[PDB]
C-alpha cells in the first residue's frame, strides 16, 4: 500500500491569507475568511475573502435580476403553489417568446420576461468576463482565463442571441429550465436532421472527450509524482525536477512521445477551448447554412449505407 | 532516441511478467511482456478492421463495400446469435476484433503499471485508464451479457456507431432524462470548465505580463479568491480534475448499464417516482 | 441555384488548416525540455547530427525569477551527466543496472536532476518550506492528530524513529515533509508527505517505500531550517528508489 | 565497436543458426501449401 | 534436420521467462480456436447430437 | 545471390529484438491469413465436406 | 524427471493464485457457454415446467 | 557515381528498418485493395466454388 | 543561378532528403487513392475482363 | 561524416544494400509477371 | 525599394523559406480540391471518354 | 495630410511583430473574402461561363 | 543585424531569393496559360 | 557543411532529382498512352 494523495490526512492551519496586494484603484477585498475542515480534506480550507468592485457588483445585480425573473415565472406557472413548484421544478421553465413576434420586444404576458432574463444574464456574463480580465491585470498575470472564457461566451452567445437574430425570431433561442433546455437540445437535432452528422458537432465531441482524456492523464500523472513535489508546477517549469522528468518518461515510454510540465497545460488549454469554438460554429451553421445535416452528410459522401432489412411505403406518395 | 535526461532512468526490472526476456525499449516505447502481447492484439485488430472494410457487409463486389473513412463499418452479430459466436462474415469478425481490443486495452494498462514500477511513481494513470476500459467493457461485455446477446454491442464504424448510439438512445424516447446520463454529462461539462481554468492559470502565472517576474503560489490562490472567493489549491486542482474525469466515465458506464438491463421504459417516466411521492 | 461547395464544407476545411497549424505549434512548445535527444546517431556523427524530430525546437524563451533570482531559458544546453549504471546488454534499447548498492546509486527510480541550490520563496521572499519550529504561526488543524511525536515505521514494520517536527508550505498551507529523528544515528532527515500514511489511532506514520534501516541514508540538509530545491529532489528520489530497490521481490516479475 | 555489441565472429555464428532455422520454417510453409494446394487449389 | 547448437537460444532468451509466455499464449490460442470452431458447422454443442434436449421438454 | 558479408547485418540489427519482432509479426500474420481465408469460399470448416454435421442430427 | 525444478524458477505461491483465479473464470465461462446452447439445463422444462404449474 | 555517399548522410540502420516496416505495410495494403475489387482471387469461385459442393 | 548550391548552407541536406521521401510517398498514395475514387479507376473497370464473371 | 561511417564503410554497405535491393526487385518482377500471366489487370 | 533586402536582417531566411514551401504545398493541395469540387473537375468529367463505361 | 513624425510608431510597436501580423492577417482575409464571394451570385468557378465542362462530356 | 546575417549576406540572399521566386512565378504562369488553353475558366 | 561539401551535395542532389523526375515523366507517358485523362 501507499498514500494516494487523494485526501489530506493531516491539515495544518495558519492565519488566513488576505491576498497579494493589488495596485491603487482596486477596491479593498471584503469578507473575513473562514476555514472548513471538510473542504480541507480534499483541498484548501480557506473560504474567502473576495474582491467586489463595480464590475462584479454590476455583474451580480444583473445576474440576480435574471435568475429571479426565471424563478418567478417558474413559480407563477404552478400558480404560486410552492409544493407544486418543488414537485415540478425540473420540468418548469421560462419559455422564449412565440414566433409570431419575431425579434420585436414581446409582451410582458407572453415572452417579455424571457427577453429580459436573457438580456440581463448576457450583460451579467459580459461583466463577469471583464471581472476575469481585471483580476488578472491587478495581479500582473496574462489573460489566458479571459480568452478561454470568451470562447465559452461565444458559444453561449451563438445559442441564445446570434443564431436567433440571424433566424429572425427569439422563438429559436433556448428556454430557461432544466428539462426544458434538454427538450430544446433534442428538438434542435431532430429539426435539423440529426446533429450527429454535423461535422462541428463531431469535432466538439472529440474535444469534450479529449478534455476528460487529458485531465485524467494530467490529473493522474501529477498525483503520481506529487511525492516528488510535482504539484508545484511553477517551480517544476522554471527548474525541472525529477517530478517533471519522471512524468514525461512515463508518457514517452507509453505512447512514444511526451510534452513538458508547461506545455501540457497548453494542450489542455486548447483542447478545452476548441470544445466550445467548434460548438458555436456548428450551431451557427445550423438553420443558417445547413438545414438537414444528414442530407448535407449524404451530399458530401459521408453517411454509411446498410443492407435494407426494413422499409416503409410513403403514404404521401400513394 | 532518449530525452537528454532520460538515460539515468532506464533501469532494469520492475516487470510484472516477462523479466529480462522482453525488458527493453524500441525507440521511445517501452515494450516488456505486455508490450509484446498488446502489439499482437493491436496489429491483428487493426488488420481485421481493414479486412472487414475490404469485404464490406456483403462481399467485396457489392456496392456496399467501401473504403470511405466515414462509411466503413464492421457490425456485431444479429441478436438471434445470443451469447454464441457468429460466423466471421455475419458479425464474428466484429466479435474477434472486440476481444483483440479488450486485450489490446488491458495490455496497454498493465504495460503502464510496469512503467510506473520502473519510475517509482504512483499508479494513478493505469488506475484511471481502467475506468475507460471498464466503460468499453460495459458497452461490449457487461451490458450485452445482461441482455443476452453480444449483438447489443455497438458497431465499429466512424459514423455507423453514431447511428447505434442514436437508435439505442431513442429506444427510451428521450434519453436526455437518464439520471446517470445527466450526472455523467455534468461531470463531462464540469471537467471541461475545470481543465480550461487549470490550463489558463498555470500559463498565466508562468507567462506573466511583459516586464513581470514569474508569479507565485500566492498569486494563484489570490486570483481565484478574487474571482469566486475560493481557491482549491494547486495539488487539489489535480485531485479535482481526476475526480471529475473519472466520475464522468463511471456514470457513463452506469447510464448505459441501466438502459436495458435495469430499465426498459422511456427515461422521462423514470422520474414519475418523484412526481408520485405523497408530498404533492 | 445548386453548388457542391457550401459554407459548412468551406468552414470545416478552414478548421483543419487551423488545427494542424495548432498541432505543430504545440509540438514545438513540447521540445523546450529534454531536447535535442540523446541518441547513438549523435554519438557516431561526432555531434554533427542533433536529433530533434519535427517540428524543430522553438527560439528560446526567458523566465524572470522574482526577488532577483535570475533568468531561466528554455530550451537550454544542459551538460551531459554521467549515468551511474552499466548496460544489461550492449544492444540498443537495453536497460541499465545500477552500480553498487542500488539505494545509493542515484540511478533508476533513485535518480534525479541537479535542481538549483536555493530555496523556493514565498511571494514576500521567505523560504517557502520550513519546519513548524520556525513558522510559529502554524498549527495543526483541530480534529487531526499532531504528527510530532508519532513513530515512523519502515516497510517491514520496524521502528525507524520518531517524528521530530513538521515542515509546512508557507505559501499554500499544508504539510510537505515530516522531520524524522532516526533512531540509529540520531540524524534528522526529511520524509516527504507523499510517502507517508498516517495510522491515526496508533499514532504511527507508515512508510512503505523503505526499510527502517534505510532511514540512515536519507540525504541530509546542509541547513536544518530551510530546504533547497536541489535537496528536495535528492530527498524524494532516495525514498522513491526503495519502491524498486528496497526488497528483492520488488524487482519483479510476477510470472 | 559494433552497434549491436556482437563481434564479427558472433554475427557469423548467429547468422548461420538464423539462416538454417529460417529455411526449416519456410520449408514447413512450402509443405503446408503443397498439401493445401492438393486439397483445395485456389487459383 | 535441426541445428545441433539450437540449445544456444537459451543464451539469448531467458528460459524461465519463455515458459510463462508459452503457457498463457497456448491457453488463449485454445480459447480462440474453440470459439472459431464453435462458430461453424462443426459445432458440437448446438447440433442436436445425439438429441436436442430442449425438444425433450 | 546472397552477399558474403550479409552476416554483418547482426552488427547493425540486434538479435533478440529482431527475433521477438519476427515471432510476433508471424503469429499476427498467421492468425490474419486464417481469418481471411475462413471468410471466403475457400472456407474448410463449414463446407459440409466430408459431411454437414448440423444436418446430420 | 527434473520437473520439480520448475519451482526453483517460478514462484510457487503466485502460480497457485493464478490457477485459482484462472479456474474460477474458466468455470464461469464454460457454464455460460453450456447455458447458451441446447444443453442448457435450467430452461429446458425438465423434469417439468414449474411456471406452467401456475 | 558517388551515390554510395548517401550512407554518409542517412543512417544505414535507420534506412533499413524504415524500408522493412514500409514494405510490409504497403504489401499488406495492396493485397487488401486488390481483394476489395474484381481482381479478388479468393472469392472468385476459381477454379471452382468449394461451398457449392456441400 | 550560379550560387544556388549555397542553399545547403541554409537548409539541412539530411532533413530535406528525409522530408522529400516522406512527402513523396504520402503524395503518391494520396494521388492513387484519388484516381481510384474517380472514373479513371483501373482496378474495377472489368478490363480486360471481369474475373468474377468467369466464376 | 554525418553517419559516423567512413568513406570505405559507406561503399561496403552500399554494395550489400544495392545487391540486396536488386535481388528484392527481381523477386517483385517475377511476382508481377506470374500475376500478369494468371490474371492480367490492364 | 533598393534596401528591401534588409528584410533578411529582421526575418530569419531559414524560417521564411520553410514557411513559404509549407504554405505553397498546402495552397496547392487546397486549390486542386476546390477546383475538383466545381464544374471545372477534370478527372470525373468523362473527357475524353468515360473509362467505366468502355468496359 | 500625413504627419512628419509618424515614423516614431516603430519606437512604440515592435516592427517585426507588426510585419508578421500584417502578413498573417492579409493571407487570412484573402481566403475569407474569396469564399464569401464564392458563396454569392458573383461565384466565378461553378457558373458555367464561358461553358459548362461537365455538360461538355 | 537582428537575424545574424551581415549586410552583404542579406544583399546576396535577397538576390538569389528574388531570382528563385521569379523563376517559381514563371512556372506558375506557364501552368495557368496551359490551363487557360485547355479549360478557360473566365 | 563546408562550401565545397555543399557544392558536392548539390551536384548529386540535382542529378538525382532530375533522374527521379525522369521516371515520373516516363510513368505519365505510359499512363497517358494507356488512359488519357484530358
Ligand atoms: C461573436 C464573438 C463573441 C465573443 C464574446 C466575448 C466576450 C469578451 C469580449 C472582449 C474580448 C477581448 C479580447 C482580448 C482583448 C485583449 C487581450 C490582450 O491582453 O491582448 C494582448 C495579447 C498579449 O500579448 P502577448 O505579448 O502575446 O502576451 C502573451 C503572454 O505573454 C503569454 O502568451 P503565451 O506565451 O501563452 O502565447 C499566447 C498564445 C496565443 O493564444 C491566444 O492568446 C488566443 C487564443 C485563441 C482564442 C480564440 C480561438 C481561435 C479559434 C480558431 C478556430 C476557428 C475555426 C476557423 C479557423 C480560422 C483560422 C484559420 O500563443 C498560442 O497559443 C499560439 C496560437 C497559434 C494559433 C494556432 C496555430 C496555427 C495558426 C494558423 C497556422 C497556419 C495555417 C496553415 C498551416 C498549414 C500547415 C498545417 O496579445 C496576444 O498576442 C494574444 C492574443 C490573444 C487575445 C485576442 C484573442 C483571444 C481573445 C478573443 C477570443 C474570442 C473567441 C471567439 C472565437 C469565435 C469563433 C471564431
Ligand atoms: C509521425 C510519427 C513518426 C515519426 C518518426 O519519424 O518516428 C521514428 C522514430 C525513430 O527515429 P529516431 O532516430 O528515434 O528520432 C527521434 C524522433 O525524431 C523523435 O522525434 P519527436 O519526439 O519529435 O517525434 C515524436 C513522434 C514520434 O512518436 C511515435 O513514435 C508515436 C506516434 C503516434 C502518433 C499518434 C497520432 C494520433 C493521431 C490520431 C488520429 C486523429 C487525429 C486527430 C483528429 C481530431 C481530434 C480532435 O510523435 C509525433 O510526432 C506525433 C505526436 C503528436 C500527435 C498529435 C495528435 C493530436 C490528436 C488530437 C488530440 C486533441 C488535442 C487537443 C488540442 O520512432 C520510432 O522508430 C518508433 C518505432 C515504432 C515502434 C512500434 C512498436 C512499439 C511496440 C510497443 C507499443 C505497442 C503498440
Ligand atoms: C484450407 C486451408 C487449410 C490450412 C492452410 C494453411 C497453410 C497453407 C499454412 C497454414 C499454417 C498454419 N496453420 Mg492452417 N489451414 C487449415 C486449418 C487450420 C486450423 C483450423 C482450426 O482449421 C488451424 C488451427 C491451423 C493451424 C495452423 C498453424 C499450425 C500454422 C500457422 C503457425 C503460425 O503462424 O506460426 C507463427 C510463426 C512463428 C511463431 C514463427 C515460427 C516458429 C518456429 C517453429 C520456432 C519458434 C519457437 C520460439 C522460440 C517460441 C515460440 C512461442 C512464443 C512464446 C509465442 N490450420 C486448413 C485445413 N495453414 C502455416 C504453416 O503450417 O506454417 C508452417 C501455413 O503455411
Ligand atoms: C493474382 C494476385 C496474386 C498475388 C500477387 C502478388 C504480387 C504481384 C506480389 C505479391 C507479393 C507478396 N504476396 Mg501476394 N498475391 C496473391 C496471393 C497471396 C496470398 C494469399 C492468401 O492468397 C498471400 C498470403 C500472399 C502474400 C504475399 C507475400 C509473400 C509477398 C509480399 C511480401 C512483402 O510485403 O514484403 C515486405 C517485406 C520486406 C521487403 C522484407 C525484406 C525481405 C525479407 C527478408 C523476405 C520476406 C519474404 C519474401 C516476400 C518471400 C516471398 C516471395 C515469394 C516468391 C512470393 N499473396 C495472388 C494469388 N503478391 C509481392 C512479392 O512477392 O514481392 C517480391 C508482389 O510483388
Ligand atoms: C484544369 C486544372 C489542371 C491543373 C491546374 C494547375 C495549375 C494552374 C497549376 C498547377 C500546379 C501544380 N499541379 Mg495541377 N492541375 C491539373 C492536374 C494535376 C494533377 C492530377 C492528378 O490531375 C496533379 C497531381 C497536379 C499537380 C500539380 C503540381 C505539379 C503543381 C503544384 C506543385 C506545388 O504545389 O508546389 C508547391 C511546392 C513548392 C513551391 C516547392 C518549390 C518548387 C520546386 C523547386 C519545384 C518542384 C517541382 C515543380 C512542382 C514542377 C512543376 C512545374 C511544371 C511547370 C508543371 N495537377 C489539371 C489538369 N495545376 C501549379 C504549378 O505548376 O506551379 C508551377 C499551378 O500553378
Ligand atoms: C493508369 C494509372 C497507373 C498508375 C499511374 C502512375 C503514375 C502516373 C505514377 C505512378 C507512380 C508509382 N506508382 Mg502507380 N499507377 C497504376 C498502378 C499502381 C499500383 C496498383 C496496385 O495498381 C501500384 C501499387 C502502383 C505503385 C506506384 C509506385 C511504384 C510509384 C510511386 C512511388 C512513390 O510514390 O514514390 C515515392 C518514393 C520516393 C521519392 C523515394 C526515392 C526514390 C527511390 C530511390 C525509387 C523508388 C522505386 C521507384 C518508385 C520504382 C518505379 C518507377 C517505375 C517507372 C515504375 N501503381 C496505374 C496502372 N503510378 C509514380 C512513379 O512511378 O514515379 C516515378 C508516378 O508518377
Ligand atoms: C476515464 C476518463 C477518460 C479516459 C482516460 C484515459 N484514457 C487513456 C488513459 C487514461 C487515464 C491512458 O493512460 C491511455 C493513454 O495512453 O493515453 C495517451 C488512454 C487512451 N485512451 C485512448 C482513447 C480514448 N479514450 C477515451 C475516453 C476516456 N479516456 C475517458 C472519457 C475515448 C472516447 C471517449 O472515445 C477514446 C477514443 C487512447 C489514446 C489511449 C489508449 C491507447 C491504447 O490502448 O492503445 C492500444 C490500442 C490501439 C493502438 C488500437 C487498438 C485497435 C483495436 C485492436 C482494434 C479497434 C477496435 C475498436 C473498438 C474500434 C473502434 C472503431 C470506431 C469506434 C471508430
Ligand atoms: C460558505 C460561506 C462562507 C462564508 O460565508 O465565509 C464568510 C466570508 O465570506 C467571504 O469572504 C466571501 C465568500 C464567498 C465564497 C463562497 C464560495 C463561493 C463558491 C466557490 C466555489 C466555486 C464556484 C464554482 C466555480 C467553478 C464569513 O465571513 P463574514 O460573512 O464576514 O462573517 C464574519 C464576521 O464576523 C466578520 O467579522
Ligand atoms: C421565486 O424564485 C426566486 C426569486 C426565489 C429565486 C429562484 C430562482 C430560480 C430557482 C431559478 C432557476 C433557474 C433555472 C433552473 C435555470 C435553468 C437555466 C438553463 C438550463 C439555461 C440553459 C440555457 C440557456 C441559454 C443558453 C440562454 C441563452 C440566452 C441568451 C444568450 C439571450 C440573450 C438575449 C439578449 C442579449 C436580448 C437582448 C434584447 C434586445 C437588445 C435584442 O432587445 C431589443
Ligand atoms: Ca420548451
Ligand atoms: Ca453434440
Ligand atoms: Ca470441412
Ligand atoms: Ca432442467
Ligand atoms: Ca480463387
Ligand atoms: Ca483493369
Ligand atoms: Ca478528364
Ligand atoms: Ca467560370
Ligand atoms: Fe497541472
Amino acid at each position: 500500500p501507499e498514500y494516494q494523495n487523494i485526501f489530506t490526512a493531516v491539515q495544518v492551519r495558519a492565519p488566513a491569507y488576505p491576498g497579494v496586494p493589488l495596485p491603487k484603484g482596486n477596491l479593498p477585498r471584503i469578507g473575513r475568511p473562514i476555514f472548513s475542515y471538510w473542504l480541507g480534506k480534499i483541498g484548501d480550507a480557506q473560504i474567502g475573502p473576495i474582491y467586489l468592485g463595480l464590475t462584479g457588483t454590476l455583474s451580480i445585480f444583473f445576474g440576480l435580476v435574471a435568475i429571479s425573473i426565471i424563478g418567478f415565472n417558474m413559480l407563477a406557472s404552478v400558480h404560486w403553489d410552492v409544493f407544486q413548484f418543488l414537485k415540478h421544478f425540473f420540468w418548469l421553465g421560462l419559455e422564449p417568446p412565440p414566433p409570431q413576434y419575431g425579434l420585436r420586444i414581446p409582451p410582458l404576458s407572453e415572452g417579455g420576461w424571457w427577453l429580459m432574463a436573457g438580456l440581463f444574464l448576457t450583460l451579467s456574463i459580459l461583466l463577469w468576463w471583464v471581472r476575469t480580465y481585471k483580476r488578472a491585470e491587478a495581479l500582473g498575470m496574462s489573460q489566458h482565463l479571459s480568452w478561454a472564457f470568451a470562447a465559452a461566451i461565444f458559444f453561449y452567445l451563438v445559442l441564445g442571441f446570434i443564431r436567433p437574430v440571424m433566424m429572425g425570431s427569439w422563438a429559436k433561442a433556448v428556454p430557461f429550465g432544466i428539462f426544458p433546455h434538454l427538450d430544446w437540445t433534442a428538438a434542435f437535432s431532430i429539426r435539423y436532421g440529426n446533429l450527429y452528422y454535423n461535422p462541428f458537432h463531431m469535432l466538439s465531441i472529440a474535444f469534450l472527450y479529449g478534455s476528460a482524456l487529458l485531465f485524467a492523464m494530467h490529473g493522474a500523472t501529477i498525483l503520481s509524482v506529487s511525492r516528488f513535489g510535482g504539484d508545484r508546477e511553477i517551480d517544476q517549469i522554471t527548474h525541472r525536477g525529477t517530478a517533471a522528468e519522471r512524468a514525461a518518461l512515463f508518457w514517452r515510454w507509453t505512447m512514444g512521445f511526451n510534452v513538458t510540465m508547461e506545455s501540457i497545460h497548453r494542450w489542455a488549454w486548447w483542447c478545452a477551448v476548441l470544445t466550445v469554438i467548434t460548438a458555436g460554429i456548428g450551431i451557427l451553421l445550423s438553420g443558417t447554412v445547413v438545414d438537414n445535416w444528414y442530407l448535407w452528410a449524404v451530399k458530401h459522401g459521408m453517411a454509411p449505407a446498410y443492407p435494407e432489412v426494413v422499409t416503409a411505403v410513403n403514404p404521401y406518395e400513394t | 532516441a532518449m530525452l537528454s535526461f532520460e538515460k539515468k532512468y532506464r533501469v532494469r526490472g520492475g516487470t510484472l511478467i516477462g523479466g529480462d526476456l522482453f525488458d527493453f525499449w524500441v525507440g521511445p516505447f517501452y515494450v516488456g511482456f505486455f508490450g509484446v502481447v498488446g502489439f499482437c492484439f493491436t496489429l491483428l485488430g487493426v488488420l481485421l478492421i481493414v479486412w472487414g472494410a475490404t469485404i464490406g457487409p456483403t462481399g467485396p463486389t457489392s456496392d456496399l463495400q467501401t473504403y470511405n473513412l466515414w462509411r466503413i463499418s464492421i457490425a456485431p452479430p444479429d441478436l438471434s446469435y445470443g451469447l454464441r459466436m457468429a460466423p466471421l462474415t455475419e458479425g464474428g469478425l466484429w466479435q474477434i476484433i472486440t476481444i483483440c481490443a479488450a486485450g489490446a486495452f488491458i495490455s496497454w494498462a498493465l504495460r503502464e503499471v510496469e512503467i510506473c514500477r520502473k519510475l517509482g511513481i504512483g499508479f494513478h494513470v493505469p488506475f484511471a485508464f481502467s475506468f475507460a476500459i471498464g466503460a468499453y467493457l460495459v458497452l461490449v461485455f457487461v451490458r450485452p451479457l445482461l441482455m443476452g446477446a453480444w449483438g447489443h454491442g455497438f458497431p465499429y464504424g466512424i459514423l455507423s456507431h453514431l447511428d447505434w448510439v442514436s437508435n439505442v438512445g431513442y429506444q427510451f424516447l428521450h434519453f436526455h432524462y437518464n439520471p446517470a446520463h445527466m450526472l455523467a454529462i455534468s461531470f463531462f461539462f464540469t471537467n471541461c470548465l475545470a481543465l480550461s481554468m487549470h490550463g489558463s492559470l498555470i500559463l498565466s502565472v508562468t507567462n506573466p505580463q511583459k516586464g513581470e517576474p514569474v508569479k507565485t503560489s500566492e498569486h494563484e490562490n489570490t486570483f481565484f479568491r478574487d474571482i469566486v472567493g475560493y481557491s482549491i489549491g494547486a495539488l487539489a486542482i489535480h485531485r479535482l480534475g481526476l475526480f471529475l474525469a473519472l466520475s464522468a466515465a463511471f456514470w457513463s458506464a452506469v447510464c448505459i448499464l441501466i438502459s436495458g438491463p435495469f430499465w426498459t421504459r422511456g427515461w422521462p417516466e423514470w422520474w414519475n417516482w418523484w412526481l408520485e411521492l405523497p408530498l404533492w | 441555384i445548386t453548388h457542391y461547395i457550401d459554407a459548412a464544407q468551406i468552414t470545416i476545411w478552414a478548421f483543419w488548416l487551423f488545427f494542424f497549424g495548432l498541432i505543430i505549434y504545440l509540438r514545438r512548445e513540447d521540445k523546450r525540455e529534454g531536447y535535442p535527444l540523446d541518441s547513438d546517431r549523435t554519438e557516431r556523427s561526432g555531434g554533427r547530427v542533433k536529433v530533434v524530430g519535427f517540428p524543430d525546437l522553438p527560439d528560446p524563451k526567458t523566465f524572470v525569477l522574482p526577488h532577483n533570482g535570475g533568468t531561466v531559458v528554455a530550451p537550454r544546453v544542459e551538460a551531459p551527466v554521467a549515468v551511474n549504471a552499466t548496460p544489461f546488454s550492449p544492444a540498443p534499447g537495453s536497460p541499465l543496472v545500477p552500480n553498487g548498492d542500488p539505494m545509493l546509486s542515484g540511478f533508476g527510480p533513485a535518480a534525479s536532476p541537479d535542481r538549483p541550490k536555493h530555496c523556493d520563496l514565498t511571494f514576500e521572499g521567505l523560504p517557502k518550506i520550513v519546519p513548524m519550529r520556525v513558522a510559529k504561526e502554524f498549527s495543526i488543524a483541530e480534529g487531526d492528530p499532531d504528527p510530532r511525536g508519532m513513530t515512523v515505521v519502515g516497510l517491514d514494520g520496524e521502528v525507524a524513529g520518531t517524528v521530530s517536527d513538521v515542515w509546512v508550505d508557507r505559501s499554500e498551507p499544508q504539510i510537505r515533509y515530516l522531520e524524522v529523528e532516526v533512531a540509529a544515528n540520531k540524524k534528522k532527515v526529511l520524509l516527504p508527505i507523499g510517502f507517508s500514511r498516517f495510522d491515526k489511532k496508533a499514532r504511527k506514520v507508515k512508510v512503505d517505500a523503505i526499510k527502517a534501516a534505510h532511514f540512515a541514508n536519507v540525504p541530509t540538509l546542509s541547513n536544518p531550517d530551510q530546504v533547497t530545491l536541489y535537496e528536495e529532489d535528492k530527498v524524494c528520489a532516495y525514498y522513491a528508489g526503495g519502491k524498486l530497490y528496497a526488497t528483492a521481490e520488488r524487482a519483479g516479475p510476477l510470472l | 565497436k559494433s552497434l549491436t555489441g556482437l563481434t564479427d565472429d558472433e554475427a557469423k555464428e548467429f547468422h548461420a543458426i538464423f539462416m538454417q532455422s529460417m529455411y526449416a520454417w519456410f520449408g514447413l510453409v512450402v509443405i503446408a501449401h503443397l498439401l493445401a494446394w492438393l486439397y483445395r487449389p485456389w487459383l | 534436420t535441426m541445428n545441433a547448437n539450437l540449445y544456444k537460444i537459451w543464451l539469448i532468451l531467458d528460459p524461465r521467462r519463455v515458459l510463462v509466455s508459452i503457457v498463457a499464449f497456448q491457453i488463449v490460442l485454445g480459447l480462440l480456436i474453440h470459439m472459431i470452431v464453435l462458430s461453424t458447422d462443426l459445432n458440437w454443442l448446438d447440433d442436436n447430437i445425439p438429441v436436442s434436449y430442449q425438444a425433450l421438454g
